[PDB]
C-alpha cells in the first residue's frame, strides 16, 4: 500500500522532479554514507586496548572517562583522504553535522509532501525542448512523463467518471 | 489461498536453526565461569 | 600544515588578481565563443534547432545497427539535405 | 617563502579551468533561440 | 610434535618458512608476466565483445557448424 | 592425547542474543511471505 | 635500498594538500575523466542518436534533465572505445553513438577501485586499520551491480541508467513497471539499511550534541572542545539512560555503537546490490502466485498488491515506446490500458 | 531590460558600499 | 572468549586441523554433488529429450555430468534418447556414488588429522613452532594443478584417453558428447569454438606446470615477502578469495551469454536469442528453402524439427523467470507436449498478419498485429468504445501449419484471439499443466539460475576479499592502534613524507 | 590479417602504453628531482 | 497456515521486545 | 604580491555576486530561447 501510495504520488505530482524529494533524497543517501563513514573512521582508530582472540568492543567499559578512539588519527586519515580542510577535527562539530544533514533533508522531504499536498508539484519540462520547426525534442523528462501517465490512466481504474484528476 | 506448500517448513527452519544456533552460543557462554 | 601557499594568502594578493583578472575572464569567453561561434555542435554532433528533423520528418534517426552506425548516421546527417 | 607551481595548483586548474570556461559556454547557451 | 613416515617424508617440503630471495629479485620478470597476461585478457575481452574483430573468428553460436 | 594449545572459548553475551534474534525473526517476517509465494 | 622505486614512492607518499600515493595513479585519471566527461556530455552532447533526447544545455536542457545517456541498444554491450569498430577514432561520430557513456562508466569504475586503494594506502600510512576501505566496498557493490552487471543480463548498455538527474528517475519508474522492485525484499533491506543508517546519523548526533559536559563559559558550545582532550565530550551514561527510560534499549559500548553505524548502511547497500543482480537477469520479485490465482479465480479479490501492478501495467504500455524506441512499438489508442475517464 | 538591470546594478552595490566605506574608515562595523 | 564470528580462526595456527576442517568442507562439498545427483535422477524423467528435455526440468548438476561426457543411466537411457545403451560404471549413478564414497573417505581423513593435528611436519624445524611454507606449497599445488589440467585437455576432452565434452550444431538441435581437437588459431579465443577450451586446458596446463616448477624451485624476493606478507596464511586467503570472485564472474559472463561449455541442450537458451529471434531468423530460412524446392506451405512447416520451434517460445527465455517462482519451468507453463504448429493470422482481406512479440522485459504484453510493413492492422483492444482495429472489425482469422493443428483454420474472434494471445510468445505449444499443478507462471532455467547464484557469490566475495586482505596487511592494528601513538605522526607537516619519522 | 578493429586494438594498447608511460616518467623525474631529506 | 506462521513471528518478536528491553544485561560502570 | 592587500571580505563579496550573476543568467534561460517550451 506503501508502494502504491508513492506510484500514485509520482503520477499525480511528479514527485521525482520536485527539489524538496531530492533534498530528502540527498538527506537519507547523504545520511548513510555519514553514518558509514563515521562508523568506519571510529571503528578505524580505536585504541588497542584487546588481543585479536576477543572483541575489541571489550577494549570499552561502560562509562569510561576516556575516549575509546584517537580522532587526531581518524582525522589524520581523513583529511588525507580528500584534503586537510575538508575534514572535522572537532568532534562537537562533527556531530552537530552528522545530526542536521539527515534531519533537514528529512525536513524538506516532509515539506516536499505536505507542499505538493496543495499541488505545488514537480518541475514540469513535458516539451520543453523543441527544434526550429517547432518539432517537439523529447529529453528524458519527457520519458518520465510517459511513465507518469501509466500511473496516472492506470490507477484507480474505477473511479474517474470525468477527463481531468483534479484532486 | 494457493501458496507454496513448502513455504511452512522453509519459514520454520529459517528461523530455528540460526536462533538455535544462538541460543546454544548464549547459554553456554552464560555457564562459564564468572 | 603541508607546506603549500595558503589560500587566503593568496586570493588576499593582488598578483593573483593581476593574473586572473585576465585569466578568469578570458577563460569565460572563450567558453562563450566556443557555444556562440557553434564550434560545439560541430565538435560533439549535437543537433541545432533546425537539425533535428528533415522539414516533413517525425521519425527518430535511431542507430540501428552496431558496426555500420557510423554510416548510418551520416546517413541521416545526408538527409537533412 | 612560498612555493607557486604544486601539485595542490595543479589539482585546482584542472577544475578551475575548464569550469569557467564550461559556465561561458552555457552563458553564450542561453540566448540560444530555436 | 608427532613423527610419521609420511611426516618423514615430507619434512623437507615444510621447512623453509621464511626464506627469502634477497632485495627484489625476480620481481621485474614477474612484473613482464604480468603485463602479457594483462593485454591476454584485454584480447580475450575484447574478441568476446566483439570490440575486436577476427577473420575466421565468428563469436557467435554459428561459430561453425 | 596431548592437548591443543590452539583451543580457544567462544562467547554469546546477551545483547549479541538479542541483536541475533532480532536479525533471524526480522528476516524471517521479510522473506517468509516470498518463501510462501 | 634506494633505488628508483624507492625515490618514486617517497615523492608520491609525500605529506602535501592534496595526497597522491600510489593509488593516486590509478585514482585521479580516472576519476578527473570520469567526471569531466560527465560535465563535457552533460553541457555539450545529444543523445538523439540513440535515444532520440535532448540532454545537454547546449540544446536547451537544464541541470535537471542533462545526462550522458546510453548507447543506442543495437550498440549492444560494445566497450565503444574511441578507437573501436564502432567509431573508429572519430570522436564526434564516437559522442553521437554514445560513448561518452562506456567512457564514463568505466574510468568511474577504475576511479572507484583507485579511491578505495586509496583509502588502503593512507590507513596504512597513517596506522589505523581499514574500515573506511571496508565500508566503502558498498557504495562499489552499487555502481557494480547496476551500472555494469545490470546491463550485462539486459540486451544493451541502452537499459542502465543514464547519467543525469531526470534519466535517473526514470530508471527508478522503469524499475517499479518492469521489474516491480519495491517488491523485492533485497531492495527492501537497502530501504531499510538507508533511512535505517540516516536515523542512526541523527540520533546518534543529537545524543551527543545534546548529552556535551558543559567544557567552557560559551553558550556556544563547540570551542569547548580540544583535538588532544583525553575526555569523552559527551556523557555516555546519561545518553543510555535516557535512551533506556524513553525506548527501552540504549547503546552501552560506544565501539558496539559505531560498528554498529558502520553495519547497518553497508549491508543495505550489499543487500540491494544483490537484489539488483537479480534484476539483471529479470530474477524478479514480481508477483506472488497465491495472490494470482485467487485473483483470477475471484474477481472481487483486491489487494494493494493487485492495484500496483495495474500501475505497473500502465507505466509498461505508456512509456515503452518512447522509452524503448528501437523496438519500433506502435500501441494503437484501443491497446493502451486505461481506467474510466483517464 | 538594460534599465532594469541598471537599477539592480545600484541597489545591489548599496549595501556592499556601505560596508566597504565604514570599513575603510574604521568606523563601527 | 572468542566472539561467535571468529570461531574458526583458532585454526591458523593449526596446519593439521586447519587440514582437518579442509577435508570435512571438501566432505561436505562432495557429498553434496553426490545427494544432488541422486536427488535430480529421483526426479528426472528421460522420456522426452525434444520437449521436456534437463533444461525444463529443473536439473542443475546433470548437464554438467552431461557436458564432460557422462550421458547414460545404468537403468539403460541416456540423455540423448538412446535406449539399450551400456555406460558402463560412469553413468549418473556411479558418479553420484563415487561421490558419496568419496565424502565419506574424506570424513575419515578430516577425523584423522584432527585428532593427529601435532605433527612434526607442520612444525618449522629451527623454531618448533608450527609454520606453513606457503610460497612452495603453492609451487607444488600449481605443478600439481598444472599436471591435472594439462591431462584434462589433453586426453579427457581429446578424446585420446577420456569421452570428450558436449558439443552440438549452432541451433542446439544435434548436440552430443564428442572428442575435439585443440584450436591453436585465433579462433581457439572464440568463447564459441570447442577447441580453443582444449587448446586452453594443453597450454595453460603446461604453463602451470612450468610456472609450479619455478615457484618449487625459486623463493620469494624479500620486498614481496614483506609486501605481501607472505609468512601470514591470510594473504593467500585473500588472494585466494580474489581469484575465485574473479573465476566466478567469468562463469556467470558465459553462462549468461553462451559458450562452447553452457550448451543451449544442457542449460536451455539464452535471453538473447529471443532477443535477435535467432532460431526465428533460422525457421524463416528453413521454411523458405522448402518453399523454393517446392513443397507447399504446409509441407514447409511440417518439416520444421519441434525442438527448433521450442526454442523460438519465450518460454524457454531465462529471463522470464522469477525470483520467488521456484522450481522446474514445467511447474510454470507446463510440461511441453507438442508443437500446434506455425500460426498464420489473416485479416478480412487477406493478408497476412503478424503478432509483436513480448519482449523480456514485460511480464505482460498487449496483442497486436501488423502487415509486413510493421503497419497496425488488428489488435485486441483495452477500451472497445473507439476501438477500430478489433478482430472482430478485421475479421482476423488464422491458420495453422505444421504440428497438430496443420492444416486448421479457425475463424470464431475468441479462438483467434486466444491464439494470437500465444502468437506473443513466439510458436505456440500444448502443455500438460495438470501432472505438476502447473500455475501458468513462467520461471527461469538452470542458465538463469547458475547465473544469479554465482554473479551473487562473486559479488560478495569481493567483499571477502577486501576483508581478508585488510586483515592482512592490517594484522598489527586489528585490535586497535597503537595507545602511544604520537599527535606528531598525523599533524600535517611535521614529517615530510606521511607517517616516516625519518623524515622530521 | 589486420582487420580494421584489431589495428583499432593496437592504437589503444599504444595509446594506453603511451599514458601509463609518460605519467611514470614524470613521475620518477620529479621524485628524483624533489627529493625528501632524511638524517 | 500462512497466517499462522506471520503471526507467530510478529509475536515472536514481541515477545523478543520485552526480552530484549526487560531481562537485558544490565550496563555496568566499571 | 604581498599577501593581504586586497581584504577577503571583498574577494567574498564580488565572487558571491559573480556566482548569483551567472546562476540568475541560467534561470533567465530557463524562460528564454531553448528549453523555455515556447
Ligand atoms: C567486484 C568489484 C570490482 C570492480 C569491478 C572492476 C570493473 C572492470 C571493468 C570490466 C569490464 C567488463 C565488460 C564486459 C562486457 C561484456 O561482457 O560484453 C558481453 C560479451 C558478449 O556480448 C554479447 O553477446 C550476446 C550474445 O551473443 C551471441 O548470441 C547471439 C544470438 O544467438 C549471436 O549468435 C551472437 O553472434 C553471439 O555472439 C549478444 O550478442 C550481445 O549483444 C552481446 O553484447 O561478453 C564478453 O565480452 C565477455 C563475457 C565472458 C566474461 C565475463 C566477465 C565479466 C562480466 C561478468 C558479469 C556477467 C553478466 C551476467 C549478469 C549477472
Ligand atoms: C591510469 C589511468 C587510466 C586508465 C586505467 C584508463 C583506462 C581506460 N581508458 Mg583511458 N585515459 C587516461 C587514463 C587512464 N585510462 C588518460 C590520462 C586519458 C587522456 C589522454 C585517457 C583517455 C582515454 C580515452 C580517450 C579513452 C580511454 C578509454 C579507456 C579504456 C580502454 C583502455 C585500453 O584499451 O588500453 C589498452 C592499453 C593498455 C591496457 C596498456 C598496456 C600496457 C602493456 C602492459 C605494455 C605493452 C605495450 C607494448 C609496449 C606495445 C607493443 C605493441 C606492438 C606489438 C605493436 C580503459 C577503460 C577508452 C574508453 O573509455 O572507451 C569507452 C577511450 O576511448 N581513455
Ligand atoms: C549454485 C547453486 C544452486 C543453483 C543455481 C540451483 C538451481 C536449481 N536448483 Mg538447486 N539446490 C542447491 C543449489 C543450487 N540450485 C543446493 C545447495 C541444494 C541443497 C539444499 C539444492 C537443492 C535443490 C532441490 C531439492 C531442487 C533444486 C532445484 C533447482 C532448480 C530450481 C531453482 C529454484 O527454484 O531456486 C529458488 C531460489 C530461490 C527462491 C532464491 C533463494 C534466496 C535465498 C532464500 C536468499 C537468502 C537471503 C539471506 C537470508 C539474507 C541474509 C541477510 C544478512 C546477510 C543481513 C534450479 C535449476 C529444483 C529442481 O527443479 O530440481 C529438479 C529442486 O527440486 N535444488
Ligand atoms: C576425484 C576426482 C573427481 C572427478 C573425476 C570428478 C568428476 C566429476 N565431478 Mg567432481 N568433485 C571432486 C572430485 C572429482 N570430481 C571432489 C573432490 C569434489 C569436492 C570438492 C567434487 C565436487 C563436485 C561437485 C560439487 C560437482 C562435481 C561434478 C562433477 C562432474 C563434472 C565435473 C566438472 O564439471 O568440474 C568443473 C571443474 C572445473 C571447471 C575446474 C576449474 C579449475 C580452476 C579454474 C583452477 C584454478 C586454480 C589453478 C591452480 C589455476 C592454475 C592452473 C594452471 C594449469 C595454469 C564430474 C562427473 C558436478 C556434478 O555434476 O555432480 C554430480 C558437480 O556439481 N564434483
Ligand atoms: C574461501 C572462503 C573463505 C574462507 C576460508 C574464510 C575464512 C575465514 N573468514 Mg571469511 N569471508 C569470506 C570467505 C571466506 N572466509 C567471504 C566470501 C566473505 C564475505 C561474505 C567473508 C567475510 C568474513 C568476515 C566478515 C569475516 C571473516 C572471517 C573469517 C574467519 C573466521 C570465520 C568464522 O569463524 O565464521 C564462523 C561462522 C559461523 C559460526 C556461521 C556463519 C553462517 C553463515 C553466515 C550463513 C550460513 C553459511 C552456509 C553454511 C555456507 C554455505 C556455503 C556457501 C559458499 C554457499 C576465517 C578465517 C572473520 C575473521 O576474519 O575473524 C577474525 C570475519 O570477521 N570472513
Ligand atoms: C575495489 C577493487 C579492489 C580493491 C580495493 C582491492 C584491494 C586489495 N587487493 Mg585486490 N583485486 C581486485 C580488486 C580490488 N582489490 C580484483 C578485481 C582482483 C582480480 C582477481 C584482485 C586481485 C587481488 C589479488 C590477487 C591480490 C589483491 C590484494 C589486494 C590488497 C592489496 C592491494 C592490491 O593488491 O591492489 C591490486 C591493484 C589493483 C586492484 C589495481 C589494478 C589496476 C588495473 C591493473 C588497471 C587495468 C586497466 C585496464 C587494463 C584497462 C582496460 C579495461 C577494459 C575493460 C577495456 C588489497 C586489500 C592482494 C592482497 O590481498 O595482499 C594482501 C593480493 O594478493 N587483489
Ligand atoms: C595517468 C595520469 C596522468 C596519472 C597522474 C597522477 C598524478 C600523480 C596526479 C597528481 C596531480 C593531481 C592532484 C591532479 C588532480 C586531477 C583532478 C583534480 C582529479 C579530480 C578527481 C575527483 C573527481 C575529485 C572529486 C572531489 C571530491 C572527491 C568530492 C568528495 C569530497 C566531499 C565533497 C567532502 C565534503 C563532505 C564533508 C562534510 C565530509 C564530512 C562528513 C563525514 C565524513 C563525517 C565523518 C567523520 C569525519 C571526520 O573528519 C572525522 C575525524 C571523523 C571521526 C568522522 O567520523
Ligand atoms: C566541497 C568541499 C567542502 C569542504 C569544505 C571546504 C573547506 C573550507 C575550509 O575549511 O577553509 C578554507 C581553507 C583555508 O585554507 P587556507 O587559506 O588556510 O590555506 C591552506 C594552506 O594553508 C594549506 O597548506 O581552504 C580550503 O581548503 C578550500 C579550498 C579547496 C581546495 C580545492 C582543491 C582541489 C583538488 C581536488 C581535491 C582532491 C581530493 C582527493 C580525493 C580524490
Ligand atoms: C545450511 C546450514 C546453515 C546453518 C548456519 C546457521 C546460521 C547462523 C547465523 C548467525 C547470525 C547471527 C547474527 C549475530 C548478531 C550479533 O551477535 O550481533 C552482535 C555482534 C557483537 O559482537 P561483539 O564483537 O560485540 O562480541 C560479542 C560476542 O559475544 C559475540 O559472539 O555483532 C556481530 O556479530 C556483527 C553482525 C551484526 C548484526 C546486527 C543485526 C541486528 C540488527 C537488527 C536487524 C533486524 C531489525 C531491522 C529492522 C528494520
Ligand atoms: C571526456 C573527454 C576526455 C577528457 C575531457 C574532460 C576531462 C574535460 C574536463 C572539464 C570539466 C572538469 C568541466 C568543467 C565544469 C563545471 C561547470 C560545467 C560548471 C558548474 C556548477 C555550478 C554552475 C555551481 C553552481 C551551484 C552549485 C553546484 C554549488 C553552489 C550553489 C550554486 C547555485 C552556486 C578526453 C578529452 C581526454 C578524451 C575524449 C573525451
Ligand atoms: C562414512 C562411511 C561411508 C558413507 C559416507 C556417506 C553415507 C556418504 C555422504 C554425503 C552426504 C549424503 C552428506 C552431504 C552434503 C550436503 C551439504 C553440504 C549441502 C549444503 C547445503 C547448502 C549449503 C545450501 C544453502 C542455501 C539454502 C539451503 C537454499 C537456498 C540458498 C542456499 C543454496 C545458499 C562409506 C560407505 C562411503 C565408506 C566410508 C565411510
Ligand atoms: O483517491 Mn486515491 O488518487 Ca488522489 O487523484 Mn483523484 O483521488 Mn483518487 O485519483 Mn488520482
Ligand atoms: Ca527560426
Ligand atoms: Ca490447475
Ligand atoms: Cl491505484
Ligand atoms: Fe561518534
Ligand atoms: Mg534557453
Amino acid at each position: 500500500g506503501t508502494f502504491n501510495f508513492m506510484i500514485v504520488f509520482q503520477a499525480e505530482h511528479n514527485i521525482l522532479m520536485h527539489p524538496f524529494h531530492q533534498l530528502g533524497v540527498a538527506g537519507v543517501f547523504g545520511g548513510a554514507l555519514f553514518c558509514a563513514m563515521h562508523g568506519s573512521l571510529v571503528t578505524s582508530s580505536l585504541i588497542r586496548e584487546t588481543t585479536e582472540t576477543e572483541s575489541a568492543n571489550y577494549g570499552y567499559k561502560f562509562g569510561q572517562e576516556e575516549e575509546t578512539y584517537n580522532i587526531v588519527a581518524a582525522h589524520g586519515y581523513f583529511g588525507r583522504l580528500i584534503f586537510q580542510y575538508a575534514s572535522f577535527n572537532n568532534s562537537r562539530s562533527l556531530h552537530f553535522f552528522l545530526a542536521a544533514w539527515p534531519v533537514v533533508g528529512v525536513w524538506f522531504a516532509a515539506l516536499g509532501i505536505s507542499t505538493m499536498a496543495f499541488n505545488l508539484n514537480g518541475f514540469n519540462f513535458n516539451h520543453s525542448v523543441i527544434d526550429a520547426k517547432g518539432n517537439v525534442i523529447n529529453t528524458w523528462a519527457d520519458i518520465i512523463n510517459r511513465a507518469n501517465l501509466g500511473m496516472e490512466v492506470m490507477h484507480e481504474r474505477n473511479a474517474h467518471n470525468f477527463p481531468l484528476d483534479l484532486a | 489461498m494457493e501458496v507454496n506448500q513448502l513455504g511452512l517448513i522453509a519459514t520454520a527452519l529459517f528461523v530455528l536453526v540460526p536462533s538455535v544456533f544462538l541460543i546454544i552460543l548464549y547459554v553456554q557462554t552464560e555457564s562459564q565461569q564468572k | 600544515t603541508t607546506g603549500e601557499r595558503p589560500f587566503s594568502d593568496i586570493i588576499t594578493s593582488v598578483r593573483y588578481w593581476v593574473i586572473h583578472s585576465i585569466t578568469i575572464p578570458a577563460l569565460f569567453i572563450a567558453g562563450w565563443l566556443f557555444v556562440s561561434t557553434g564550434l560545439a555542435y560541430d565538435v560533439f554532433g549535437t543537433p541545432r534547432p533546425d537539425s533535428y528533423y528533415a522539414q516533413e520528418q517525425r521519425s527518430i534517426p535511431l542507430v540501428t545497427d552496431r558496426f555500420e552506425a557510423k554510416q548510418q548516421v551520416e546517413t541521416f546527417l545526408e538527409q537533412l539535405k | 617563502s612560498y612555493p607557486i607551481f604544486t601539485v595542490r595548483w595543479v589539482a585546482v586548474h584542472t577544475l578551475a579551468v575548464p569550469t569557467i570556461f564550461f559556465l561561458g559556454a552555457i552563458a553564450a547557451m542561453q540566448f540560444i533561440q530555436r | 610434535a608427532r613423527r610419521t613416515w609420511l611426516g618423514d617424508i615430507l619434512r623437507p617440503l615444510n621447512s623453509e618458512y621464511g626464506k627469502v630471495a634477497p632485495g627484489w629479485g625476480t620481481t621485474p620478470l614477474m612484473a613482464v608476466f604480468m603485463g602479457l597476461f594483462l593485454v591476454f585478457l584485454l584480447i580475450i575481452l575484447e574478441i568476446y565483445n566483439s570490440t575486436l574483430i577476427l577473420d575466421g573468428v565468428n563469436v557467435s553460436w554459428k561459430a561453425l557448424g | 592425547m596431548e592437548p591443543n594449545p590452539n583451543r580457544q572459548p567462544v562467547e554469546l553475551n546477551r545483547t549479541s542474543l538479542y541483536l541475533g534474534l532480532l536479525l533471524i525473526l526480522v528476516l524471517a517476517l521479510l522473506f517468509s511471505s516470498y518463501f510462501f509465494n | 635500498e634506494r633505488g628508483w622505486f624507492d625515490i618514486l614512492d617517497d615523492w608520491l607518499k609525500r605529506d602535501r594538500f592534496v595526497f597522491v600515493g600510489w593509488s593516486g595513479i590509478l585514482l585521479f585519471p580516472c576519476a578527473y575523466l570520469a567526471l569531466g566527461g560527465w560535465l563535457t556530455g552533460t553541457t555539450f552532447v545529444t543523445s538523439w542518436y540513440t535515444h532520440g533526447l535532448a540532454s545537454s544545455y547546449l540544446e536547451g536542457c537544464n541541470f535537471l534533465t542533462v545526462a550522458v545517456s546510453t548507447p543506442a541498444n543495437s550498440m549492444g554491450h560494445s566497450l565503444l572505445l574511441l578507437w573501436g569498430p564502432e567509431a573508429q577514432g572519430d570522436f564526434t561520430r564516437w559522442c553521437q553513438l554514445g560513448g561518452l557513456w562506456t567512457f564514463i562508466a568505466l574510468h568511474g569504475a577504475f576511479g572507484l577501485i583507485g579511491f578505495m586503494l586509496r583509502q588502503f594506502e593512507i590507513a596504512r600510512l597513517v596506522g589505523v586499520r581499514p574500515y573506511n576501505a571496508i565500508a566503502f566496498s558498498a557504495p562499489i557493490a552499487v555502481f557494480v551491480s547496476v551500472f555494469l552487471i545490470y546491463p550485462l543480463g539486459q540486451s544493451s548498455w541502452f537499459f542502465a541508467p543514464s547519467f543525469g538527474v531526470a534519466a535517473i528517475f526514470r530508471f527508478l519508474l522503469f524499475f517499479q513497471g518492469f521489474h516491480n522492485w519495491t517488491l523485492n525484499p533485497f531492495h527492501m533491506m537497502g530501504v531499510a539499511g538507508v533511512l535505517g543508517g540516516a536515523l542512526l546519523c541523527a540520533i546518534h548526533g543529537a545524543t551527543v550534541e545534546n548529552t556535551l559536559f558543559q567544557d567552557g563559559e560559551g553558550a556556544s558550545t563547540f570551542r569547548a572542545f580540544n583535538p588532544t582532550q583525553a575526555e569523552e565530550t559527551y556523557s555516555m551514561v546519561t545518553a543510555n539512560r535516557f535512551w533506556s527510560q524513553i525506548f527501552g534499549i540504549a547503546f552501552s559500548n560506544k565501539r558496539w555503537l559505531h560498528f554498529f553505524m558502520l553495519f547497518v548502511p553497508v549491508t543495505g547497500l550489499w543487500m540491494s546490490a544483490i537484489g539488483v543482480v537479480g534484476l539483471a537477469l529479470n530474477l524478479r520479485s514480481y508477483d506472488f502466485i497465491s495472490q494470482e490465482i485467487r485473483a483470477a479465480e475471484d474477481p472481487e479479490f483486491e489487494t494493494f498488491y493487485t492495484k500496483n501492478l495495474l500501475l505497473n501495467e500502465g507505466i509498461r504500455a505508456w512509456m515503452a515506446p518512447q522509452d524503448q524506441p528501437h523496438e519500433n512499438f506502435v500501441f494503437p489508442e484501443e491497446v493502451l490500458p486505461r481506467g474510466n475517464a483517464l | 531590460v538594460i534599465a532594469q538591470l541598471t537599477m539592480i546594478a545600484m541597489i545591489g552595490i548599496a549595501g556592499p558600499m556601505i560596508i566597504f566605506l565604514l570599513a575603510v574608515r574604521r568606523g563601527n562595523l | 572468549g572468542l566472539p561467535w564470528y571468529r570461531v574458526h580462526t583458532v585454526l591458523i595456527n593449526d596446519p593439521g586441523r586447519l587440514i582437518a576442517a579442509h577435508l570435512m568442507h571438501t566432505a561436505l562439498v562432495a557429498g553434496w554433488a553426490g545427494s544432488m545427483a541422486l536427488y535430480e535422477l529421483a526426479t528426472f524423467d528421460p522420456s522426452d529429450p525434444v520437449l521436456n528435455p534437463m533444461w525444463r526440468q529443473g536439473m542443475f548438476v546433470l548437464p554438467f555430468m552431461a557436458r564432460l561426457g557422462v550421458t547414460g543411466s545404468w537403468s539403460g537411457w541416456s540423455i540423448t534418447g538412446e535406449t539399450g545403451i551400456d555406460p558402463g560404471f560412469w553413468s549418473f549413478e556411479g558418479v553420484a556414488l563415487a561421490h558419496i564414497v568419496l565424502s565419506g573417505l574424506l570424513f575419515l581423513a578430516a577425523c584423522w588429522h584432527w585428532v593427529y593435528w601435532d605433527l612434526e611436519l607442520f612444525r618449522d624445524p629451527r623454531t618448533g613452532e608450527p609454520a606453513l611454507d606457503l610460497p612452495k606449497m603453492f609451487g607444488i599445488h600449481l605443478f600439481l594443478a598444472g599436471l591435472l589440467c594439462f591431462g584434462f585437455g589433453a586426453f579427457h576432452l581429446t578424446g585420446l584417453f577420456g569421452p570428450g565434452m558436449w558439443v552440438s550444431d549452432p541451433y542446439g538441435l544435434t548436440g552430443s558428447v564428442q572428442p575435439v581437437a585443440p584450436e591453436w588459431g585465433p579462433d581457439g579465443f572464440n568463447p564459441y569454438n570447442p577447441g580453443g577450451v582444449v587448446a586452453h586446458h594443453i597450454a595453460a596446463g603446461i604453463v602451470g606446470i612450468i610456472a609450479g616448477l619455478f615457484h618449487i624451485l625459486v623463493r620469494p624476493p624479500q620486498r614481496l615477502y614483506k609486501a605481501l606478507r607472505m609468512g601470514n596464511i591470510e594473504t593467500v586467503l585473500s588472494s585466494s578469495i580474489a581469484a575465485v570472485f574473479f573465476a566466478a564472474f567469468v562463469v556467470a559472463g558465459t553462462m549468461w551469454y553462451g559458450s562452447a561449455t553452457t550448451p543451449i541442450e544442457l542449460f536451455g537458451p539464452t535471453r538473447y536469442q529471443w532477443d535477435s529471434s535467432y532460431f526465428q531468423q533460422e525457421i524463416n530460412r528453413r521454411v523458405q528453402a522448402s518453399l523454393a524446392s517446392g513443397a507447399t506451405l504446409e509441407e514447409a512447416w511440417s518439416a520444421i524439427p519441434e525442438k527448433l520451434a521450442f526454442y523460438d517460445y519465450i518460454g524457454n527465455n531465462p529471463a522470464k523467470g522469477g525470483l520467488f517462482r521456484t522450481g522446474p519451468m514445467n511447474k510454470g507453463d507446463g510440461i511441453a507436449q507438442a508443437w500446434k504448429g506455425h500460426a498464420v493470422f489473416r485479416n478480412k482481406e487477406g493478408e497476412e498478419l503478424f503478432v509483436r512479440r513480448m519482449p523480456a522485459f514485460f511480464e505482460s504484453f498487449p496483442v497486436i498485429l501488423t502487415d509486413k510493413n510493421g503497419v497496425v492492422k488488428a489488435d485486441i483492444p483495452f477500451r472497445r468504445a473507439e476501438s477500430k482495429y478489433s478482430f472482430e472489425q478485421q475479421g482476423v482469422t488464422v491458420s495453422f501449419y505444421g504440428g497438430e493443428l496443420n492444416g486448421q483454420t479457425f475463424t470464431d474472434p475468441p479462438t483467434v484471439k486466444s491464439y494470437a494471445r500465444k502468437a506473443i510468445f513466439g510458436e505456440i505449444f500444448e502443455f500438460d499443466t495438470e501432472t505438476l499443478n502447473s500455475d501458468g507462471i513462467f520461471r527461469t532455467s538452470p542458465r538463469g539460475w547458475f547465473t544469479f547464484a554465482h554473479a551473487v557469490f562473486a559479488l560478495l566475495f569481493f567483499f571477502g576479499h577486501i576483508w581478508h586482505g585488510a586483515r592482512t596487511l592490517f594484522r598489527d592494528v586489528f585490535s586497535g592502534i597503537d595507545p602511544e601513538l604520537s599527535p606528531e605522526q598525523v599533524e600535517w607537516g611535521f614529517y615530510q613524507k606521511v607517517g616516516d619519522v625519518t623524515t622530521r | 590479417t589486420i582487420t580494421p578493429s584489431l589495428k583499432g586494438f593496437f592504437i589503444g594498447l599504444l595509446s594506453g602504453a603511451v599514458v601509463l608511460g609518460l605519467t611514470f616518467a614524470v613521475l620518477i623525474a620529479i621524485s628524483q628531482i624533489d627529493k625528501v631529506q632524511r638524517s | 497456515m500462512e497466517t499462522i506462521t506471520y503471526v507467530f513471528i510478529f509475536a515472536c518478536i514481541i515477545a523478543l521486545f520485552f526480552f530484549a528491553i526487560f531481562f537485558r544485561e544490565p550496563p555496568r560502570i566499571t | 604580491s604581498e599577501g593581504g592587500r586586497i581584504p577577503l571580505w571583498i574577494v567574498a563579496t564580488v565572487a558571491g555576486m559573480g556566482v548569483i550573476v551567472i546562476v540568475g543568467l541560467f534561470f533567465y534561460g530557463a524562460y528564454a530561447g531553448l528549453g523555455s517550451s515556447l
